C-alpha cells in the first residue's frame, strides 16, 4: 500500500541510443555539482546528507534480508514488495537524517529543504538506473572526489593550512608557484625523516601511487567456469574478485569500532585522550617506530584483524556466500560444467572464504599505507574512483561496439 | 596459538596464484580511463566558489 | 546468532555517528 504512493521512473519506452544515454549523465553530473554548492536558508550547501543516508539504509535492509529477519525471493511478487520497501527506506532514512543532522547542532524549514536535497538525488538516481549505463549513489562518489583530489592537488590554496607552504608566515604559496622557486635552489626533499609537515605536493604523487597500485588490485579476481542449463557449450564466466565484498562495510566497521571505543570512555566519567586512545589509533608521525613503538604495534594488528573478522561475517549476512551465491545461479539456471549441483557449493566455497578475509587483511594494509604515506586522498576510498572509473569505462566500450 | 595463521596464509597464497592478474593492454585500461573522470569534474568546483566570495565583500572581482 | 546482532547494533551506530 506504501509502495502505490510513491513515485518511480517510467521504464523507456523502448531502447536509447548511448549519445542520449551520455547527454542524461551531462545533465545529472551537472545538476548534482550544482546541488553541491548553493547553502540552504539558516538566516551549509544543499547536498549536506547526500547518498549516504540512502545508501546506509540500504545497508541495513540488505544485512535484514541476509539476516532472514524478512524473507528474500529471486521471484519477482517478493522483490516487488521489497524493492519498494527499501526505497520506502530510503525515503525514511532521509527524513531521519533530517531530524539527525540539525538535532547535534530556522530549524524545520531546513530539514524540509534537507529532505527535499535528500529525496531529488533519489529519483536523479533512479533516472539514471534506467536512463544509463550504472547508477548514481555511485556517481556521486567519484563526482565529489576526483574534483577534491585535483581542487586540493592543483589548485592554488597552498598558501594557508598544511596543504603545502613550508613558510612561517604569508609569503607567495601556489601549488605552482613554488614549483618555480624550488627548482633554483635545494628542493630540500629526499629520503629520510624530514622537517615534518612540509607540503602536500610531494605527498601527491604518492597519491598518484597508491592510485596505481590499486587499479592492479581492482584486476585480480578468480574465475569459475559457468555454462547454463539448456544450452549446448555457451561459456559464461562468473568471477569471485580478490577484494570481493566491495571492501565497503569493513572500514564502515573501522569506523564504528572507533566510534563506540570513544564514546564508552566518556560514559565512564559521568559514572581519557591519553591512555585510551594511546594504543587504539594511530600516531601520524610519518616514521616507523619513531618515539614510541607500542603504538605503532597496537594500531596495525588489531585494524588488520578486526577489519579482517567483519568481512567474513559480512559474507554470512548479505547473501554472497557459498550457500546463497549457487542458490542465486540455481534459480537461473547455472551449473558447473562438470559437477552436480551441491557439489557447487563445494568447488566455488574454497574461493570465496579466502577471499572475503584475505580482502580485508589488504585493505587493512592499505589503510596503513594511506595513513603513513599521508596521501592526499588520505583514506582507502581512492579505491573508490577507480572501481567505479573502470565500469564506466567499459560501457563507453560496451556502446563503443 | 597461530596454528590456524599458518594454515589461513597457505590457504590465501593459494588464490593468488589461481587469479587472473592483469597486464598492461587491461593495466592502460585503467590508466587511460583515469583521466576521464578528471576532466568533467572540475569546471563546476570552480564556479560554484567564485559567486560568494564577492557577493559578502568585494575582494576579487566576480 | 549473537555476533551477528552485534553486527547489526554496531551497524546502527552508523546512522547514529552521521552528525
Amino acid at each position: 500500500p506504501f509502495c502505490v504512493i510513491l513515485p518511480e521512473i517510467q521504464k523507456p519506452e523502448r531502447k536509447i541510443q548511448f549519445k542520449e544515454k551520455v547527454l542524461w549523465t551531462a545533465i545529472t553530473l551537472f545538476i548534482f555539482l550544482v546541488c553541491c554548492q548553493i547553502p540552504l536558508f539558516g538566516i551549509g550547501t544543499l547536498m549536506e546528507l547526500g547518498i549516504s543516508p540512502i545508501v546506509t539504509s540500504g545497508l541495513i535492509m540488505q544485512l535484514l534480508a541476509g539476516a532472514k529477519i524478512i524473507e528474500v525471493g529471486d521471484t519477482p511478487k517478493d522483490r516487488a514488495l521489497f524493492n519498494g520497501a527499501q526505497k520506502l527506506f530510503g525515503m525514511i532514512i532521509t527524513i531521519g537524517q533530517s531530524i539527525v543532522y540539525v538535532m547535534t547542532g530556522i530549524c524545520l524549514l531546513i530539514t524540509i529543504q534537507l529532505f527535499v536535497a535528500g529525496l531529488i538525488v533519489l529519483l536523479l538516481d533512479e533516472l539514471l538506473q534506467k536512463g544509463y549505463g550504472l547508477g548514481s549513489g555511485i556517481s556521486l562518489f567519484i563526482a565529489t572526489n576526483i574534483c577534491e583530489t585535483i581542487v586540493w592537488k592543483a589548485f592554488s590554496p597552498t598558501t594557508v593550512n598544511t596543504g603545502r607552504g613550508m613558510e612561517f608566515e604569508g609569503a607567495i604559496i601556489a601549488l605552482f608557484h613554488l614549483l618555480a622557486t624550488r627548482t633554483d635552489k635545494v628542493r630540500a626533499l629526499r629520503e629520510a625523516f624530514y622537517r615534518q609537515n612540509l607540503p602536500n605536493l610531494m605527498n601527491l604523487i604518492a597519491t598518484i601511487f597508491v592510485f596505481a597500485v590499486v587499479i592492479y588490485f581492482q584486476g585480480f579476481r578468480v574465475d569459475l567456469p559457468i555454462k547454463s542449463a539448456r544450452y549446448r557449450g555457451q561459456y559464461n564466466t562468473y568471477p569471485i574478485k580478490l577484494f570481493y565484498t566491495s571492501n565497503i562495510p569493513i572500514i564502515l566497521q573501522s569506523a564504528l569500532v572507533s566510534n563506540l571505543y570513544v564514546i564508552s570512555q566518556m560514559l565512564s566519567a559521568r559514572f581519557p585522550v591519553g591512555g585510551l586512545c594511546h594504543y587504539l589509533s594511530p600516531p601520524e608521525s610519518f616514521g616507523s617506530v619513531l618515539e614510541d613503538p607500542v603504538h605503532a604495534v597496537v594500531y596495525i594488528v588489531f585494524m588488520l584483524g578486526s577489519c579482517a573478522f567483519f568481512s567474513k561475517t559480512w559474507i554470512e549476512v548479505s547473501g554472497s556466500s557459498a550457500k546463497d551465491v549457487a542458490k542465486q545461479l540455481k534459480e537461473q539456471q547455472m551449473v558447473m560444467r562438470g559437477h552436480r549441483e551441491t557439489s557447487m557449493v563445494h568447488e566455488l566455497n574454497r574461493y570465496i572464504p579466502t577471499a572475503a578475509a584475505f580482502g580485508g587483511l589488504c585493505i587493512g594494509a592499505l589503510s596503513v599505507l594511506a595513513d603513513f604515506l599521508g596521501a592526499i586522498g588520505s583514506g582507502t576510498g581512492i579505491l573508490l574512483a577507480v572501481t567505479i572509473i573502470y565500469q564506466y569505462f567499459e560501457i563507453f566500450v560496451k556502446e563503443q561496439s | 596459538f597461530v596454528e590456524p595463521s599458518r594454515q589461513f596464509v597457505k590457504d590465501s597464497i593459494r588464490l593468488v596464484k589461481r587469479c587472473t592478474k592483469p597486464d598492461r593492454k587491461e593495466f592502460q585500461k585503467i590508466a587511460m580511463a583515469t583521466a576521464i573522470g578528471f576532466a568533467i569534474m572540475g569546471f563546476i568546483g570552480f564556479f560554484v566558489k567564485l559567486i560568494h566570495i564577492p557577493i559578502n565583500n568585494i575582494i576579487v572581482g566576480g | 546468532r549473537l555476533l551477528l546482532l552485534l553486527v547489526v547494533s554496531n551497524l546502527l551506530l552508523c546512522q547514529g555517528v552521521v552528525s
